[PDB]
C-alpha cells in the first residue's frame, strides 16, 4: 500500500 | 453529488497479456487521480480511501477499458494505444475471459450507447462500495453511493425520457462487472505464480495481501 498511500497525498 | 462533476472526472483522466498488464499498471496511477475528482472521496479518512481503491480498482479499470472499446470490432483498446483483437487473446491463452468482456460489457455498452456520464456514475457507485471490509464508517459510504445512484436515475430520466428501463439496465451490468473482475484477478495471481509475465510495481502492490 506504499505506492497507493503516497499517491493519495 | 452533481453528475457534471462526475463527467468532468471522466474527461480529465482520458504476448498481449504482457501489454495488458503494462497498461493496467499505467492506469492504476491515473485511477487515483480520477478518484480524487469524485465529489467527497478526498474528504474520507485516508485509511478508507485506501480500502475503497484496493477493493474496487479492478472493476473500475475494467469498466473504463470496456467503454473505451465500444467502437472496436471484436477487440479492446488498451490505454497504451494498442488494439487487441479477440484472435490475439485466444492465441495467448486468455480467450474465454476476453470473450466475456466483449459479450457481457463492451457489446452491451455499445448496444445501449452508454454515455460517459452514465459510465462515470457506475464507476462512482463501484468506488463507493459500502461492503468494503474495514471501513471506519460504512454508513457514510452507503450515503455517498445513494447520492450517486439518485443523481444517475434523474440524469437518465431527463436525458433519455423515452427509455424508462435504462437506469435499471445500467445497474444490472454490475453483477457481470463483479464476476469479470474476480476472474481477472484469478488470472493475474496465476501469472504471478508462473513467473513468465512481467508485472510492474503498482499492479504488483495491488496483488499484495492487505494490512
Ligand atoms: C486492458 C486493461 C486496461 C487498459 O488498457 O486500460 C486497464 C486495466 C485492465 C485492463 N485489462 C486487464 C485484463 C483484461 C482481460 C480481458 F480483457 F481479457 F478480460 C484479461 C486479463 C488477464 F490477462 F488477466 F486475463 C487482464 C484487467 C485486469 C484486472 C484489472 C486490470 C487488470 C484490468
Amino acid at each position: 500500500h506504499k505506492i497507493l498511500h503516497r499517491l493519495l497525498q | 453529488m452533481p453528475v457534471e462533476r462526475i463527467l468532468e472526472a471522466e474527461l480529465a483522466v482520458e504476448d498481449p497479456v504482457t501489454n495488458i498488464c503494462q497498461a493496467a499498471d499505467k492506469q492504476l496511477f491515473t485511477l487515483v487521480e480520477w478518484a480524487k475528482r469524485i465529489p467527497h472521496f478526498s474528504e474520507l479518512p485516508l485509511d478508507d480511501q485506501v480500502i475503497l481503491l484496493r477493493a474496487g480498482w479492478n472493476e473500475l479499470l475494467i469498466a473504463s477499458f470496456s467503454h473505451r472499446s465500444i467502437a472496436v470490432k471484436d477487440g479492446i483498446l488498451l490505454a497504451t494505444g494498442l488494439h487487441v483483437h479477440r484472435n490475439s487473446a485466444h492465441s495467448a491463452g486468455v480467450g474465454a475471459i476476453f470473450d466475456r468482456v466483449l459479450t457481457e460489457l463492451v457489446s452491451k455498452m455499445r448496444d445501449m450507447q452508454m454515455d460517459k456520464t452514465e459510465l462515470g456514475c457506475l464507476r462512482a457507485i463501484v468506488l463507493f462500495n459500502p461492503d468494503s471490509k474495514g471501513l471506519s464508517n460504512p454508513a457514510e459510504v452507503e450515503a455517498l453511493r445513494e447520492k450517486v445512484y439518485a443523481s444517475l436515475e434523474a440524469y437518465c430520466k431527463h436525458k433519455y425520457p423515452e427509455q424508462p428501463g435504462r437506469f435499471a439496465k445500467l445497474l444490472l451490468r454490475l453483477p457481470a462487472l463483479r464476476s469479470i473482475g474476480l476472474k481477472c484477478l484469478e488470472h493475474l495471481f496465476f501469472f504471478k505464480l508462473i513467473g513468465d509475465t512481467p508485472i510492474d510495481t503498482f499492479l504488483m502492490e495491488m496483488l499484495e495481501a492487505p494490512h
